[PDB]
């Protein structure tokens, strides 16, 4: 009662701290409650360029990686090349003859995953053919020309004989074989290339076979052709062989792809490519991957925080704020 | 929260208090002061700091994946792989919304725990010498200089010699 | 005793309380619980919320191609299309590859918006018809196809280009017949061996029709194959064929949709609900369903627990 | 429960407490009475009330989907079809009983928590002039009427008006 | 407060908690590693190295693949109307009969797996005008040259090969499924000798389904001394339902049907051996404890199996801190 | 532990303790003694046994699934089939790590509160007539032989009996 404190008495008062700006959070609790600190845990922002000091980033720029395979001319820049992620951009065009891929996506994928272009030629022997056909819907300089990788047959004097040919692969790993058929306009198209009124091409190994007929008609012209070529592959294990045997139509391999069991991958993204330091990267650019969730881009490569829906998680990293007066 | 200490016994938190989470304030013939207690402070530290690991894995690196956009309807297989992204991304967005709230309420119980604690110890220490006056104080019933506080603070007061003194200004 | 008092603390307690489980108890008493679990259906799809069309003995795809008992579905639009399972066709008799797929990217765009187009088909007879698909009692055909066969004693090689000069992409549906015998073949086409062949700038399909029997439906052994055809702004579509070309007669609008189809045999009625499913539209008051994996709409997830109880209030201790 | 109130020091609950979730009942020289405490039930009701809201959110529509009920067998496409609709249940159902039983261990834990709390806020009030008797029971040492009860109940019980007398009571 | 003997009118009383010497670690929320009392792994780690026999039905393929099984390569005769919940397939396993393909080979061997029997019904088909059981040097069985004991190749009978028209309705209550092929030949001249027709052709049908194959003449790796091939197909008719066969040449005709059973059969791939012992649970490294709810064994596993998980090692605790003396 | 009993309050655990989790030693004029505490020992034992189950199901039955590996490159189906088997592994490996954690947690939780609770009780009991010492030890300010200390472990131990003798042990 008195109010000078007795000095055979004491006063110890517990207490926690505080500070004046609290930060709201979630509990299992609370809607919202004011702690002391919190941290993000989503990130949500990209440096909106594509660092190239980690991964081996190759820009497509106009080429798609299909047609750097293929070997379109205007992509010839690509030969041999390899990859950790390869930029597939949405101004890429095709500049050869026109084609179609049954299961394109599949062989995109295949391509992307093993990382490289490493082609070898192989010496297949094609009787009595003419050789390296070539066409105004594929110039490479001013001259007609035809994708790289490809060797268009085609009749010599009046005959085209039933092609037979073998490719062993006494290597120790996966030959990838891209080949393709030539589709015709017209039944007179057809006969003037290939004499034969069916065509026929026929690709096997021991186990498996693709037996594939031309699709003759009329089509839209692209590049001033009406014509079609549909491109298929072929992969060959070690200790396996492979067989191709045609009476027309066939747009031969003049190689294989070496197939590898890569880390890499294909994306596509406009955004530019710079010197920068990032482990993970979007569509949108690189992004750093500190925080354990990121809400930029379900599309990923690298060391990568969990795409989320939410914009932000707080974590609180401090006790409830209770501040004083 | 479920100790009842902070936001609770105790009215509110002291911004003056820099050094420490948890700590004291004194008054005896000698003036007044504050001091950071380290060891609770430290407790509540080392609990909360990149509590995280402890059940999200180190981030490891994941390459070729599926697609995810697409340029062309297709149906059937395309339905598929959309969903399959679809059904990751919802689960992963549950997993983080409750983690995150997992790991809060756990923090603000374990930080009102440590108060509690650090209160209960020191009532233990005094024994019969002190009664609780309420929001978080002891009134100490004997003469308690600057090194008698320090006793308390570091845990070494002896509550034998200042009994008979303490117990005859309690209750008479 | 006047000189003291008692002050007792307490909680309350219900009679009749209800058992939950905790992560310490398989089962514990609480004052108040309550059901997670929707397990009860209205037995009705509702029809208020979403736009809902019932197929009755249509499915989307036969209401797409126009056979005679579908003709009601002409032009509709929906947010769910729902088939019912004793739907069924009547028109000639045909398959379609990948059927799944053309059913999906149809329902999902949620219209079946049909415009004519005038394509010429020079030298040949239109507007084919047959026992099979009966329209007012008289032979007839799919509403939008077309069925060319010879004209005089010939069928020339129809070599026909449409423009899409529109801002949205076009949808073709196609066909070729596949004669049940060579006598056939050459009686409605001249030709021994008939060719469809539609393509675009970006893409190509060729297909040869194949002569023989197939089982014996409403008086055909032959068949139609069906398929189809997208035609981006600025492309063009291209037909060429030289025999059994079962023709469009125009396009179907797609759009980007957000709608479905579902297969059901519950009513449809007037009700309020945002959750449909197979067994009826559902409440949605609460986080989980154990009604259907089938789903459309704003509804609970669905999980295999039948039930589920969160405690609403504390540990009921009863009195004796 | 861990604080060892509720079906604990707390014998069982009472049916006619029909006011409130917490209270208090006591004998004094003026009879019996009974009083709901207002803050510790609407404490407890505002953590459970819609709960669940915080971890789960508002059901979004979803659309066209996969199909999950086939007619032919097919193979390879059709197995992938299902076993990604019955990974997603399994997770799903994990996920719904895993999250009611933290929820309800939760909300078993701070409805103890605040019993325990108001018995202590009270034993604080009290200071010398009451000792606990078990069962969460508090004999008061001195003379102690509605009035004196009503501020027991908002707060406001002085114990320094009543200590002398209690403490001769108690040590007498 | 001293006094070595202790006051008669005194007591002390002590509350504590056991511990043990030797405690053990485990992670929490709130620590990385804390020692308890005790603690259960609750990842199955150990697989018993072999595959038990006892609970389920399990079939050793031996040398022979399911699907070789099915179609009864003369080596596989063993396994005739065979049944099984779990069928393993070895990795020695082989082909010895005339060398085919499969188009989609993983669905009909899923579907076959599933159902779970091999239970075959032959059925009259009449085949007018070809000679039927063809043979083959590819193919023995015994001393004779032979065939897939489930189809029936067909041949011309005199100089000529008419057009196959072929019925079968299906009056049961059960899904059939119908084993069918055309063989490719190897050249025109064998194509003639045993079709007439220089191209065949093969339309199998239901009311509501088709399928039709053309051959494709030509050269595919010589195995066991064939450089043709046969491609198999199948087709499912279910209840009330009826298969129709349409052939002018290069038919390898099925003989009867499959019962296809809604079954909860399964195959997988091992090479560990089968042997008495109980489990519920299997995996290609054998069959696993199931006491524990995961496991870091095996991500292919049948029967009453734990989760697999990417972790190693997961403790539980089932005691209090252990703080010892 | 947040109630600091277990490693706390109480200083270490008795590797002598051996039929039971929880109990008492004591001393006396007829020696000295230990007794386990059933109660609190089996309250323990009931939660702690077999917990999992109270979310997790031990194994479910499962048949046909996909293809998980392979032999030959494919593409787009393949790919699909990686993915989703990726997919359901990172999500029940997460969810065992996250339930192990906290089920740990838990566990610790619920002992340190049974430790709590029996010397809770046990001060509840002794009432005016023994002291905490610190350390779990109490000071009991009378005689209290074998029977005495049976009426503690039993719950029938009644203060007032003993009550004059220990106030004035306690004030001299
Ligand atoms: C609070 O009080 C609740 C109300 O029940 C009472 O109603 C009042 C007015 C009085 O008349 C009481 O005498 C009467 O019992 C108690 O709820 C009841 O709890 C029991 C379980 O303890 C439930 O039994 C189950 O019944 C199922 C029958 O199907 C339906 O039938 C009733 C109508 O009679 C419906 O309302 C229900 O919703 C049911 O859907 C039955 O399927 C179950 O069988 C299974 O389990 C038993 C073992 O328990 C087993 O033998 C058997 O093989 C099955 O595996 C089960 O028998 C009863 O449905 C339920 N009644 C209501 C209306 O909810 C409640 O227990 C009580 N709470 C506490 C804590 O005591
Ligand atoms: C089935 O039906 C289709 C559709 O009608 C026919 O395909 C057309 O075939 C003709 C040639 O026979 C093509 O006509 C040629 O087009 C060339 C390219 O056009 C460019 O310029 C126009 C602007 O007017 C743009 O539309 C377009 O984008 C191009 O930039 C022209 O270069 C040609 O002109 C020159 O050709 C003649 C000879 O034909 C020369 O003597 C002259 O120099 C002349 O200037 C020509 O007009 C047309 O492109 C095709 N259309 C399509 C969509 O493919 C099939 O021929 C038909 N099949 C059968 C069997 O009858
Ligand atoms: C290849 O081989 C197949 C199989 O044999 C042949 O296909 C059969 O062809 C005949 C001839 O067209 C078909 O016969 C028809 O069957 C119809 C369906 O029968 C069902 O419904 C009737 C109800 O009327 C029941 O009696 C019966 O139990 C069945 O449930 C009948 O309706 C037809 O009868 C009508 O037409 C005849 C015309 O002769 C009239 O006389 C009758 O009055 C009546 O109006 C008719 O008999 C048979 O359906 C086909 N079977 C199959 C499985 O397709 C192919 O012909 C053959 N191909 C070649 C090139 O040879
Ligand atoms: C298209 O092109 C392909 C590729 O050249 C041709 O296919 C080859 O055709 C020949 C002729 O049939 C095949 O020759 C056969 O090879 C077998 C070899 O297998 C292995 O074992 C022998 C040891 O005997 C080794 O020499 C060899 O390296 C292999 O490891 C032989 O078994 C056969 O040889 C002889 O067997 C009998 C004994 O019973 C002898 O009496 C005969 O002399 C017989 O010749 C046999 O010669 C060769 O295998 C095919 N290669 C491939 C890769 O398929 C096509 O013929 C061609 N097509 C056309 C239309 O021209
Ligand atoms: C026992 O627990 C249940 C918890 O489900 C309690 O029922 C719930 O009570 C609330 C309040 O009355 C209801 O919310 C109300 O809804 C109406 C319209 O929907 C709205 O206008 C009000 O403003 C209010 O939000 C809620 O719907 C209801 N839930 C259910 C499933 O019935 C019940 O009150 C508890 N009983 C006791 C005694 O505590
Ligand atoms: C939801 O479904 C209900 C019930 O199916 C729809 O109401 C029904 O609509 C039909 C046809 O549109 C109505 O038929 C009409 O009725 C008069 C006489 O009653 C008849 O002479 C007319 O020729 C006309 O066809 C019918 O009355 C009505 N049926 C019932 C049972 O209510 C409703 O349109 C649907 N609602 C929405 C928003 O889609
Ligand atoms: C806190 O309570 C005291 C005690 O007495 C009251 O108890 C209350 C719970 C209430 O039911 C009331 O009826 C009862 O009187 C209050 O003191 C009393 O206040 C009333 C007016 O509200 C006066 O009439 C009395 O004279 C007065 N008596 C004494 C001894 O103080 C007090 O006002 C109340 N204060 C607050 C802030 O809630
Ligand atoms: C609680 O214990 C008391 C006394 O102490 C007992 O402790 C027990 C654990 C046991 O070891 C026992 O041997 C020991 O006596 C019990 O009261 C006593 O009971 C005995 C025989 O029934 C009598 O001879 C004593 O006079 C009596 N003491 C008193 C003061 O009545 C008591 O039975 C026990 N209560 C319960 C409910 O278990
Ligand atoms: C990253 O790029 C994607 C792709 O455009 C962006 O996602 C789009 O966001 C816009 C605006 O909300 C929407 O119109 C689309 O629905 C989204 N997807 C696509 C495929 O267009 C995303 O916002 C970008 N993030 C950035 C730049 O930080
Ligand atoms: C909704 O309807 C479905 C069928 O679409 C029902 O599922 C069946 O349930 C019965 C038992 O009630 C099982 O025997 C069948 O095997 C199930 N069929 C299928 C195809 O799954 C379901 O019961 C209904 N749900 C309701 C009414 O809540
Ligand atoms: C400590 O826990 C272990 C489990 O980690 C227990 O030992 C197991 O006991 C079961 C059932 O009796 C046996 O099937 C296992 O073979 C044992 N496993 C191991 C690794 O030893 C043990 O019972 C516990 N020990 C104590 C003292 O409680
Ligand atoms: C698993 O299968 C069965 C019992 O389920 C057993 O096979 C028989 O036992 C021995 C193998 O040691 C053979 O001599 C018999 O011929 C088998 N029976 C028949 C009918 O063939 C065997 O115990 C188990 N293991 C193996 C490898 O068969
Ligand atoms: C324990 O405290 C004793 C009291 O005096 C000191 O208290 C300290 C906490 C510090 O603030 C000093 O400035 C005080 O003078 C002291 O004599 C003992 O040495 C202390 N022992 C330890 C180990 O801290
Ligand atoms: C603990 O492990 C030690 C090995 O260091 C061994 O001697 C014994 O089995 C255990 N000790 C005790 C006291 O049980």
């Amino acid at each position: 009662q008195n109010p000078i404190s007795n000095n055979n008495t004491a006063t110890l008062c517990l207490g926690h701290h505080a500070v004046a700006n609290g930060t709201l959070v979630k509990t299992i609790s609370d809607d919202q409650i004011e702690v002391t600190n919190a941290t993000e845990l989503v990130q949500s922002i990209s440096m909106g360029k594509i660092c190239n000091n980690s991964y081996r980033i190759l820009d497509g720029r106009n080429c798609t990686l299909i047609d750097a395979m293929l070997g379109d001319p205007h992509c010839d820049v690509f030969q041999y090349e390899n990859w950790d992620l390869f930029i597939e951009r949405s101004s890429a065009f095709s500049n050869c003859y026109p084609y179609d891929i049954p299961d394109y996506a599949s062989l995109r994928s295949i391509v992307a995953s093993s990382g490289t272009l490493e082609f070898t030629a192989e010496g297949f022997t094609w009787t009595g053919v003419t050789q390296n056909g070539r066409s105004g819907a594929c110039k490479r300089g001013s001259a007609d020309s035809f994708f790289s990788r490809l060797n268009w047959l085609t009749k010599s004097g009046n005959s085209y004989p039933t092609l037979n040919v073998t490719m062993p692969n006494n290597k120790n790993f996966d030959k990838l074989y891209i080949w393709g058929i030539h589709h015709p306009s017209s039944n007179q198209e057809q006969t003037k290339l290939y004499i034969q009124e069916s065509g026929r091409v026929t690709v096997s190994t021991k186990r498996s076979q693709q037996t594939i007929i031309p699709n003759i008609g009329s089509r839209p012209w692209v590049r001033g052709q009406s014509g079609r070529i549909s491109i298929y592959w072929t992969i060959v294990k070690p200790g396996d062989i492979l067989m191709i045997n045609s009476n027309g139509n066939l747009v031969a391999p003049r190689g294989y792809f070496k197939l590898k069991t890569g880390k890499s991958s294909v994306m596509r993204s406009d955004v530019p490519i710079d010197i920068c330091v990032s482990e993970c990267i979007t569509p949108n650019g690189s992004i750093s991957n500190e925080k354990p969730f990121q809400n930029v881009n379900k599309v990923t490569y690298g060391k990568c925080p969990k795409y989320i829906r939410q914009n932000t998680l707080k974590l609180a990293t401090g006790m409830r704020n209770v501040p004083e007066k | 929260g479920i100790f009842g200490a902070i936001a609770g016994f105790i009215e509110n938190g002291w911004e003056g208090m820099v050094d420490g989470w948890y700590g004291f304030r004194y008054q005896n013939s000698e003036g007044t002061g504050q001091a950071a207690d380290l060891k609770s402070t430290q407790t509540a530290i080392d609990q909360i700091n990149e509590k995280l690991n402890r059940v999200i894995e180190r981030t490891n690196e994941k390459f070729h994946q599926i697609e995810k956009e697409f340029s062309e309807v297709e149906g059937r297989i395309q339905d598929l792989e959309k969903y399959v992204e679809d059904t990751k991304i919802d689960l992963w967005s549950y997993n983080a919304e409750l983690l995150v709230a997992l790991e809060n309420q756990h923090t603000i119980d374990l930080t009102d725990a440590e108060m509690n604690k650090l209160f209960e110890k020191t009532r233990r220490q005094l024994r019969e010498n002190a009664e609780d006056m309420g929001g978080g104080c002891f009134k100490i019933y004997h003469k308690c200089d600057n090194a008698c506080i320090g006793s308390i603070r570091n845990g070494t007061y002896d509550h034998y010699i200042y009994r008979d003194e303490a117990l005859n200004n309690r209750f008479q």
